[PDB]
């Protein structure tokens, strides 16, 4: 091929969004690249298949045809198993070419202040939030409150950020570091004062890097064991947020200095922390055993010390001072046991007691056994800071406290953020797994059996057990294979430090009795320290029961004693939306974290919510910063936690810009949010989310749950079925098999669906419950108008759902119709996309906007420019569907179209993804292949 | 393989007029350049082994990595056992390792003056160490990705071509009057004469006979002075280090072919 | 395998009115015990390979030895399983030692002897090789001999009698009883004792409190008994009441035993 893909990509964007914005320029270059790269390895008419293949799926978003993409499933189908893989896999790599040059354009992006429109909608988007310093003017000077106020808050705050797996692809540091490559050599490519030959050799060294990341196929690499996982998730805190938050901090230091405060924020606050859900959350997911739990915590604690190590390195090759103190000078001798350099001697005992340390987990990971002596190592954060607290008051003592303020003062900054372990670990474990075991302590010892018991007959033997001395769990007691995985599970965590953990939740959390029956078994397997107990209340029954289940368990003199003031409660977004819609899981939630702030201010508890997948907060991109702004007043007085999700881990952390971006706002809006609630609704709001809440329940379940031929048609509309028969997901995707929707999972649910550009799960109810309002009085419309502009909460939630739609394509979603559902249940499709346009149709209505996203163009544009990839995995995914399905359906098979090599075992290389395959030769392999690049272009929805 | 440039050093070598300047010292100097060569190279095949993550290879280089898997814990990346289906970071990984032995080996002959470590543990020649090199280099080009091959990897080559394994070669200084004073010890000890009163004519027709001649010269008896001995033990240092550590010999305060013929005798006299 | 005369000792093991005598002695002697018995096996066995120099031997020996060789002389195959023996024996001594002088050893129970049956199995496939060869009469010496010690010693030398008193287990059991308000065991008469101990002894459900308050003599009680759960059956013998009286003082023991986990 010649000609370059500029042109089919600027008709779908209407124009430049600032005149600053050169994300076409990017996205043009590095595939206008990639395309050559393709064209010399394997030929011309490849390189052009593909191109094509990307001008039949922009020209789609141009204007709907649907008949467009038919002819080009026409010719995918057909093609070559390892054509097909060489196909989809070029198609991925431009994707994720795309949402490199979309890093670079937001890191690099020119603030412009014009773009505000003033109050709280400008929270919404990056363009035009507010960043820390800002924060901090307006709360002196509009809110009224002290510097001295807000330096307290910010003494007192922490934001905990909670990492999670990603659904169906892992990132090494290999390739974190070929992308870093990548968008350097465009930044530099586009300086103003560029030289020919630099500008030449730059070209040379983008042409490399990128053929590179096409040479080491990162994409067909089969999926690895639960330990690897957790390894390269840490890939994101080695590469960006290890350095990112001295950086940060020292810019809160910064900021405090312009509002008056003049002194740094003190280096042993724990502002911001890390916490981890890899090898911790085994809630229906057996693959996660005790020992890979102790597995993880062991590698997190080598991890850290690496880091530690080489931070310390460059430190002592820093700190070539002779003047020191005469404690230090006492101490540096002693080691002595070159002189005239004493904080170099002192760090280099650090560092050596910090190799054995590390090497000391590497055996005990090895052996279960290390000769290597607690003594030699450091086995306390309390240990680790001494020495270098030590170098930081000898410095200061002798006038070089601006010396202690650079890169010692970076490192405590970092032994408070992360500790020896990097990330705490989370435990989750489903509440009948706790029954179960209880219930064969009960009958063994025969007493009865808890499980047949009243929720308060529970709650009285627990607490008889609870307030007794004596002990209970017999060491005789014949287990079940899962029975004995709880137990293991507690005596792992009973043998490992305590500050390797954070909480221990419990998945389908119901009343008081489930949080007492986890502090009963975590005495008795004999955990000395025990783990914070954590409720996650799922469904909308349990949301409304959740204000009254912590208030008794805040009436027990035990509990109370036992929680030392402070409680914490996990809320699922996907989770309550999946048991009856979106809007009323979002509305029952809100009220429920009102009420349980009073309980708890009541009571005097410090109350501290752990938002899960799902949630407007999950957006760290911009969104997160309103939807913090948004939430109830009085829930979160610097204390929170927040799911970070595997799908925007590298859109908020992968580039050094963006992952400062991302710390600052999550710190900035909780700091504010303490200070400067938002609006409490008014009544008519309470009532008509109220009422619009028993409309949208009933509509989703009518669907949902009523409609015998719902899950027929949801298995053949959708690659649920394949997703779990193939090697992706990690975890059995429901419960029991044949329940219905009850017992599958929320990340298959909203995967499914977000795979054919449908998306139901987060919009279905919604479009009955705006036509009931404005239908039950026509004054109904104009309050919701003011609800949307006037009531954050209100705002955040349709937000999602807008972009969700902009995420959206009714005629793929009925190409898979077409070819996948039988012809009976065709209109049942038909009716539900009927649905889908209503809805998407009154929800600009009551935004006011004419066309989706309208006033986030910026976003618009971002997602604008992935469909063209998007689109043709989605053709190829639905006809890769209907061979799979259908085995005598075929079409004409072509003659091969790549070009190199007899070298290659052929057949080997089209199964890479899973040699153990039970499907016809490439067909899982160019499913995964579809399934991934689709959620890559995807990311974030429900 | 073009040394377009090189890099020399005096330091350690030139002595002329600096009896500070021992036949230790240049030992101590030899080995030091070899152990921060070896941790210059350890850290440039580390961050290469980081780039070269491709799985295709040639034929020779999938046997020499299937070799190598029969047999990696004391550095901080890649600790853990390096897979098979990973071929360009199998065979870095033992390049290495082999440095590694290549520092320490010198690091004790720096402070023992022998090492246990095996000079077949080690990289002793330029071309051992260019050969793991070359077989990636060829392998990358040969599966049609000369592209990445002229990244990192030529830059490495590059190094090793400008810096070898001793980053610079010594050049050895010394005064000519300090030659003739040893020649002159020995033309007297063996009772033939004194090569000091002896004309520019009479030294070359001598030096010349021995030049040509074929048997030994050099007294192990010999009565030394302390310069003397300076002299021709300096000599015997460099005859037993490698040749690639060297330049030339300068002879300060030269003047006549004399000069030049004495050291080339007094050099093989002393076993070089 | 006629154990017709066994050693046993009370040094380290006795604490009858003898506090010195700890937890800790305990450990230490069973473990010095276990380096003393490889030592003299060693030497045992290296003389052995000395002797038994012919070439003849099993089908299952010879297997056996040159599976051995995939790891001096070839041809001597009786040589070869014995040093085999020698260098797992060599292990064996090193991890006591070091679990003497850190609590842990690296040295992996699998690189050593970790009974005398898997001691033994070596020996006795010698023993019937050589039968075999017609060779009854070499294997009746020496090999004889050591078999006879192994059969006698154990890798033990002796077993280690315990003993303590009647009234510091009452005192025990008194504590458990009042921490959760049962009563005092210490008042009641020897019929309610031994009521409730075998109530307990019947019942499925534990006892001992991990937070029950100990004096010191309560702790070196309970400690002793931990001790014995860490450490392998083999190297004990009974457990001796001084100033029994009555069941109860027999049946006081059994719990606590199981009480605290061996």
């Amino acid at each position: 091929k010649h000609h370059s893909i500029d042109a089919q990509l600027r008709q779908l964007v209407p124009g430049k969004v600032s005149e600053d914005d050169k994300l076409i320029e990017y996205d043009a270059l590095l595939v206008d690249r990639f395309l050559n790269i393709l064209q010399d390895l394997h030929g011309p008419s490849l390189r052009e298949f593909v191109q094509e293949c990307y001008e039949v799926s922009a020209d789609y978003e141009g204007k709907g045809d649907t008949t467009k993409l038919g002819e080009l499933g026409a010719k995918l189908t057909g093609l070559a198993p390892a054509d097909a893989i060489l196909v989809a896999s070029s198609i991925l790599h431009m994707l994720n070419l795309a949402n490199l040059a979309e890093e670079v354009q937001i890191a690099h992006r020119r603030r412009n202040s014009k773009l505000k429109k003033g109050g709280f909608a400008d929270e919404g988007s990056a363009t035009t939030e507010s960043d820390i310093e800002e924060t901090l003017k307006r709360l002196v000077s509009e809110v009224g409150k002290s510097p001295e106020e807000v330096f307290e808050a910010l003494k007192n705050q922490t934001v905990d950020l909670v990492f999670t797996a990603h659904p169906t692809q892992s990132a090494r540091r290999s390739l974190l570091q070929k992308n870093a490559r990548i968008r350097n050599c465009l930044t530099q490519l586009n300086a103003k004062d560029i030289t020919d030959d630099d500008k030449q050799e730059l070209d040379e060294a983008l042409q490399r890097e990128i053929q590179a990341a096409f040479r080491t196929d990162e994409i067909r690499r089969a999926q690895p064991t639960p330990q690897d996982e957790m390894r390269y998730g840490m890939s994101y805190i080695h590469e960006t947020v290890w350095k990112g938050v001295p950086k940060f901090l020292r810019r809160v230091d910064t900021a405090l200095k312009n509002i008056g405060i003049n002194e740094r924020l003190p280096y042993n606050v724990s502002l911001i922390r890390f916490s981890s859900w890899m090898g911790g959350d085994r809630d229906g997911n057996p693959r996660v055993t005790p020992e890979v739990t102790r597995d993880v915590c062991l590698l997190a604690r080598m991890m850290a010390a690496n880091l530690y190590i080489d931070q310390i390195e460059e430190l002592m090759f820093e700190l070539s001072m002779w003047r020191c103190n005469d404690e230090l000078r006492v101490r540096a001798e002693e080691l002595h046991s070159p002189p005239n350099e004493p904080y170099r001697v002192i760090l280099g005992h650090v560092r050596d007691k910090l190799y054995n340390t590390r090497e000391r987990a590497r055996h005990l990971l090895a052996s279960g056994v290390s000769e290597i002596s607690a003594e030699s190592s450091f086995t306390s954060i309390e240990e680790f800071l001494e020495p270098l607290e030590l170098c930081y008051k000898s410095l200061c003592d002798c006038g070089d406290k601006a010396i202690a303020d650079g890169s010692l003062l970076d490192l405590l900054r970092q032994v408070f953020t992360f500790g020896l372990s990097l990330v705490k670990l989370d435990i989750r474990q489903e509440s009948e797994r706790h029954t179960d075991v209880i219930d064969a302590i009960t009958t063994h010892l025969g007493i009865g059996s808890y499980r047949e018991w009243s929720e308060d007959k529970r709650q009285e033997w627990l607490l008889s057990e609870l307030r007794g001395k004596r002990p209970l769990l017999p060491p005789d007691l014949p287990q079940t294979e899962e029975i004995a995985d709880v137990i293991g599970a507690f005596h792992v965590l009973a043998e490992l430090p305590p500050d390797s953990f954070g909480p221990y939740i419990i998945s389908m959390a119901t009343a008081p009795s489930d949080v007492l029956a986890v502090e009963l078994l975590q005495r008795e397997c004999g955990v000395r320290q025990p783990l914070p107990v954590v409720p996650l209340f799922e469904r909308l029954a349990d949301l409304q029961s959740a204000p009254a289940s912590v208030e008794r368990l805040f009436s027990v003199d035990w509990y109370m004693d036992r929680i030392k003031g402070k409680q914490q409660v996990m809320v699922g977004y996907s989770d309550s939306g999946k048991d009856a819609g979106r809007l009323s899981a979002a509305w029952q939630l809100y009220r429920a974290q009102e009420e349980m702030a009073q309980v708890a201010k009541r009571y005097g508890v410090k109350l501290t919510l752990f938002h899960g997948r799902g949630g407007t907060v999950g957006r760290g991109g911009g969104p997160t910063h309103l939807a913090i702004l948004s939430q109830p007043p009085d829930t979160i007085n610097g204390s929170i936690r927040v799911t970070v999700q595997g799908e925007v881990i590298e859109f908020c952390f992968g580039e050094e810009h963006l992952c400062f971006q991302t710390l600052q706002r999550f710190t900035a809006a909780t700091l504010e949010h303490g200070m400067h609630p938002p609006v409490s609704p008014k009544p008519e709001w309470r009532k008509l989310m109220d009422e619009m809440a028993v409309v949208a329940t009933e509509e989703y379940r009518s669907v949902v749950v009523k409609e015998a031929r719902f899950v027929e048609y949801f298995r053949s509309a959708t690659p649920e079925t394949e997703y779990g028969r193939m090697n992706i997901g990690s975890r059995p995707a429901k419960r029991r098999p044949g329940g219905g929707i009850t017992t599958l999972r929320a990340i298959p649910w909203i995967f499914s669906w977000t795979q054919t550009r449908f998306h139901l799960p987060v919009w279905l109810g919604v479009g009955a419950a705006f036509k009931f309002a404005i239908d039950k009085d026509v004054r109904n419309f104009q309050v919701l108008k003011e609800m949307y502009n006037e009531w954050p909460f209100f705002r955040v939630t349709l937000d999602l759902l807008e972009m969700v739609f902009a995420k959206g394509d009714p005629g793929i979603a009925g190409l898979y119709d077409e070819l996948l559902v039988a012809e009976e249940l065709k209109p049942f499709g038909k009716q539900l996309r009927d649905k889908y346009v209503e809805t998407q149709q009154l929800l600009l209505q009551i935004a006011g906007h004419k066309d989706i996203l309208e006033g986030d163009p910026f976003l618009k544009q971002g997602l604008v420019l992935r469909n063209p990839y998007i689109t043709t995995l989605n053709v190829f995914q639905a006809y890769t569907l209907k061979r799979i399905r259908d085995p005598n359906f075929k079409v004409t098979p072509q003659p091969p179209l790549s070009k190199e090599f007899a070298d290659e075992n052929k057949p080997a290389g089209l199964v890479k993804l899973n040699p153990a395959s039970e499907y016809p030769p490439g067909l899982e392999d160019t499913l995964i292949l579809t399934m991934k690049g689709i959620a890559a272009g995807m990311q974030n929805t429900g | 393989n073009v040394s377009l440039i090189r890099f020399s050093s005096w330091m350690g070598g030139d002595r002329d007029g600096n009896p500070r300047v021992t036949p230790e010292v240049t030992r101590d100097v030899c080995l030091l350049a070899r152990m921060m060569a070896a941790n210059l190279y350890i850290d440039q095949i580390e961050e290469l082994m980081f780039e070269l993550s491709m799985w295709r290879c040639n034929d020779e280089l999938r046997v020499r990595a299937e070799e190598l898997h029969s047999s990696t814990k004391y550095y901080i990346e890649f600790w853990k056992q390096i897979p098979p289906n990973e071929p360009y970071r199998v065979i870095l990984g033992h390049v290495r390792d082999k440095l590694y032995n290549t520092r320490e080996r010198a690091r004790h002959l720096l402070a023992s003056g022998v090492s246990e470590i095996s000079a077949e543990s080690s990289f002793t020649s330029i071309e051992e160490f260019l050969e793991p090199l070359e077989l990636c280099y060829k392998s990358l080009c040969d599966c049609g990705d000369k592209a990445i091959a002229d990244g990192s990897l030529l830059d490495l080559l590059r190094q090793v071509f400008t810096f070898g394994l001793s980053l610079v070669k010594l050049d050895i200084r010394q005064e000519s009057e300090r030659h003739t004073d040893v020649i002159d010890a020995i033309t007297t000890h063996l009772g033939i004469g004194s090569y000091r009163e002896w004309s520019e004519d009479k030294r070359q027709e001598w030096l010349l006979s021995e030049l040509r001649g074929k048997r030994p010269l050099l007294p192990p008896d010999l009565p030394q002075t302390e310069e003397i001995a300076d002299v021709i033990g300096a000599f015997h240092v460099l005859a037993e280090l490698p040749p690639d550590s060297f330049g030339p010999y300068i002879i300060s305060m030269a003047t006549a072919p004399s000069d030049v013929l004495a050291v080339e005798l007094l050099q093989r006299e002393c076993g070089v």
